[PDB]
């Protein structure tokens, strides 16, 4: 054996595996380790029992990370022992770089690269390159749902939030693929995330206040909401049917506190029809912002579009939508 | 065949001229899942039912199971830190197509006792930290196989003691000791809380304790509640992008702390969260994507699928011993799974192309089991004190294999059915019913 034989590994014994292929009945869903992984694994049992901090033991977790990188506790063992010998965290952030590129879709190298990111002493600013790899990483998979967790944590840390740098990144992406929902995701994160230092992170404002009213903004920058809502009315032309631009603007104007009914007209357009978000849009606006007679109506036609011809797989939904609608009518016709 | 609604064996009627990366993924899935769904791609085995779809092949599935809790070659070394997983998956299963796994005690007992540390809590094997999940996965394989010896194992005061480190101050829990922070991390700790029945309190000296926090669950739905986005659906952590797995751990664990029509509303805009769930299902595929403009995959059929039980319960409140019905598709997803999502050699797949693995049989199983059955929360509990006693009021009675035409049909047939789960714990109800009342029945260790 490779750790057996060496000299540097004479002081401390491994602890050999114990799976219970000894006492009583044979264990189950087993995995014929090779002797590689076996030997390597046992040393760091013994280490880490010891409590070992050392460069021996740092150069084991490199070791068994390259066998098998979705072991979860020698990374947070391999976190212990750089903090604790103080070593130059640019040269790991180097290392875990070329680790992430052969793993994509491996998430523990980006929670070990949080750990060690957010360490203020070794990174007190935005490291002049780190955006650069996270692009590096999206142009591989730009859905990729662990780096854009990181990038969020990111952008939080470093107060990213009006770095251009983000925004433009955001716009690089959606001009290679408007459909990246992860993208307009964390553009919402950008423009209309809490960004409150003295209050636990939230996905949308106002957490504290009644759940119909989650997202509303405190304070609204009115000509910031109407250059998101043209820009996602450019983005929605490029491609009608796609969902998240109009998902993303149905979240800035209940950001915003303005109501659906502000793209009525745009939403007509589409209707002969070209998106049947459209149709949904128009549905909601009949349905919840018109108080009119013969709204009611003209909702339960367009969800009755959507059930029969332009989304029926939901048809449970849109008819949920109908009895809704027609109790609320007849509620309002009753008074 | 004439069974088969021309909404299945068509793409959508609304094209956008614009290709790029995610309708070229988009199209090819539809593309390859045309074929199954129509019935007339040779991989496919009879017989085919009044609605053109093939039966579960229950022996296949059974085979490939009882195959998957044996030993595996060096290359799956990636697996050494999930091995509890795999002993849940095909446990949960084999109890799905109706088998006895008592006669796995013995050999559950062995694999755990190896994994538990005796600081406490249970880790993926030997020499490895605890983990919520495989403490998860652990304990339900052990509600699974049931005995008084099984759940004799786990050493409760310890798994407490554990836990209690893991509890944040933001309300939220990591999965381990220095590692992440997402809600599947809160869903497994509460869900083995639950089980074990172990202590509200947070230990004396739990370190979240200097963060004005005392119990378990304190600050935990308000975590939640911060991990809605503006789509209506839920992320893993705060701002990340929503997510049926997440939606799936989120509303679960709000329905451990309390009834569904008092929790859900109060901390998620359900306004938002149905129709993101909603349109989290496909047509022609008929299965369910996990975010915006990705892919159908035959696990969500579970992770999405039984978000609906919890979210229809909060809607239609607790019944005491009329209902908004089900909100989704069940012929859709019945035809993705049984099309589409079975492999001719056994297991069940993620979507065509793919190769099975004990994941995605588990989970494809799951989401067919929950189309078969109407699941409810009632008045009545078979715990004898209140907390969680919400979690264990939940009934079950079958929806029947249907006939004709309609929008909320069965088409599965009979000789399809399964055994039914616990839309929360994902285990037989008995199962979650014996292990949680034997618990309550053990003074806790000094
Ligand atoms: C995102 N996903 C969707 N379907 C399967 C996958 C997964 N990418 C995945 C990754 C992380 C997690 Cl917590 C849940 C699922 C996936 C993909 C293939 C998987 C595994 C997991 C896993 C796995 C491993 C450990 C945790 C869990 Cl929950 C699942 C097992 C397995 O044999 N295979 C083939
Ligand atoms: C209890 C339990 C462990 C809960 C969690 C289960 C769930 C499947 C976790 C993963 C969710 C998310 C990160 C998927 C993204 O990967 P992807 O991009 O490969 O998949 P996608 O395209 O479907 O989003
Ligand atoms: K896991
Ligand atoms: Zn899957």
């Amino acid at each position: 054996g490779k750790y057996s034989s060496d000299p540097e590994w004479a002081s401390i014994k491994p602890i050999e595996l114990n799976d219970g292929s000894d006492f009583g009945a044979m264990p189950l869903a087993t995995i014929s380790y090779s002797p590689e992984y076996l030997e390597a694994t046992s040393y760091l049992r013994a280490v880490m029992a010891a409590n070992e901090m050392s460069e021996r033991a740092l150069r084991l977790t490199g070791d068994i990370i390259s066998m098998n990188p979705a072991h979860y506790t020698v990374w947070i063992y391999r976190a212990k022992i750089l903090f604790a010998l103080g070593k130059d965290l640019n040269e790991e952030i180097e290392w875990l770089n070329k680790v992430a590129l052969k793993h994509l879709k491996n998430y523990q190298i980006w929670h070990h690269r949080q750990v060690l990111m957010s360490s203020r002493a070794h990174f007190p600013t935005l490291p002049p390159r780190e955006q650069d790899f996270l692009m590096e990483m999206f142009a591989q998979d730009a859905k990729s749902y662990h780096v854009w967790t990181y990038r969020h944590w990111l952008v939080r840390h470093f107060k990213l939030w009006d770095h251009p740098r983000e925004i433009q990144d955001v716009e690089a992406l959606l001009k290679a693929d408007v459909r990246n929902n992860s993208a307009w995701n964390h553009r919402y994160m950008l423009r209309f995330g809490p960004r409150d230092e003295n209050e636990f992170d939230a996905g949308l404002h106002n957490t504290t206040g009644p759940s119909s009213e989650k997202g509303r903004l405190p304070v609204v920058d009115e000509d910031l909401v109407d250059s998101e809502l043209q820009y996602s009315q450019s983005r929605i032309l490029e491609a009608p049917e796609n969902r998240s631009p109009w998902s993303y603007a149905r979240g800035v104007l209940q950001a915003a506190g303005r109501p659906l009914s502000e793209w009525k007209d745009f939403a007509r357009s589409f209707v002969a029809v070209k998106s049947s978000h459209a149709i949904e849009w128009l549905a909601d606006v009949y349905a919840e912002e018109d108080g009119s007679e013969g709204s009611a109506a003209e909702a339960v036609k367009m969800l009755t579009l959507l059930k029969e011809k332009y989304d029926p797989i939901r048809r449970n939904y849109w008819e949920y939508r109908i009895r809704q609608i027609t109790a609320s009518a007849a509620h309002a016709t009753e008074i | 065949h004439p069974g088969i609604p021309a909404l299945f064996r068509e793409p959508p009627l609304i094209h956008d001229l614009l290709s790029t990366e995610t309708t070229e993924l988009q199209s090819e899935t539809v593309n390859k899942c045309l074929p199954l769904l129509k019935g007339i791609h040779n991989s496919q085995k009879g017989p085919f039912n009044k609605y053109g779809i093939p039966a579960l092949q229950r022996k296949d599935h059974l085979e490939y199971l009882y195959d998957s809790l044996e030993d595996y070659p060096a290359s799956f070394v990636a697996l050494d830190a999930s091995r509890p997983w795999m002993v849940y998956w095909a446990l949960a299963g084999l109890c799905l197509l109706g088998e006895d796994v008592t006669r796995f005690r013995e050999r559950v007992i062995s694999t755990f006792t190896a994994a538990q540390n005796s600081t406490g809590g249970i880790g993926g094997g030997h020499g490895q930290m605890s983990h919520v999940a495989s403490s998860y996965a652990a304990v339900l394989s052990i509600a699974m196989v049931g005995g008084e010896e099984a759940f004799k194992l786990i050493d409760r005061k310890a798994m407490w003691k554990w836990l209690g480190k893991l509890k944040q101050p933001d309300g939220g829990f990591t999965v381990c000791e220095g590692g992440e922070e997402d809600v599947r991390g809160a869903y497994c700790a509460m869900v083995v809380h639950a089980l074990l029945d172990l202590p509200l309190a947070l230990p004396p000296e739990a370190e979240a304790r200097q963060n004005g926090l005392e119990t378990f669950t304190d600050g935990l739905p308000e975590y939640l509640s911060r991990c809605q986005t503006y789509e209506g659906g839920i992320s893993g952590s705060p701002g990340s992008e929503a997510h049926g797995a997440y939606a799936f751990c989120a509303l679960a664990c709000l329905c451990l702390l309390g009834r569904p029509e008092v929790v859900v509303p109060r901390y998620m805009n359900i306004a938002t969260l149905l129709p993101w769930l909603s349109a989290r299902q496909y047509a022609p595929e008929g299965g369910f994507s996990g975010r915006t403009n990705k892919l159908v995959d035959g696990c969500y059929s579970h992770w999405v699928g039984n978000c609906w039980p919890l979210v229809q319960a909060a809607l239609d409140g607790t019944q005491p011993l009329s209902s908004v019905g089900n909100l989704y598709s069940r012929e859709g997803l019945t035809r993705y799974i049984l099309s589409c999502c079975q492999c001719k050699l056994g297991g069940l797949r993620d979507k065509p192309g793919k190769h099975p693995d004990s994941y995605h049989t588990c989970y494809a199983l799951t989401g067919l089991s929950t189309v078969q059955y109407y699941h409810y929360c009632t008045d009545s509990s078979v715990s004898s004190k209140d907390d969680f006693s919400s979690a264990f009021s939940w009934k079950h009675d079958p929806n029947f294999a249907s006939d004709g035409q309609g929008s909320d049909i069965g088409v599965f047939t009979e000789n399809d059915r399964l055994v039914p789960f616990h839309p929360i714990f994902v285990i037989p109800h008995k199962s979650a019913e014996d292990i949680r009342v034997w618990f309550e029945n053990q003074s806790f260790d000094l």
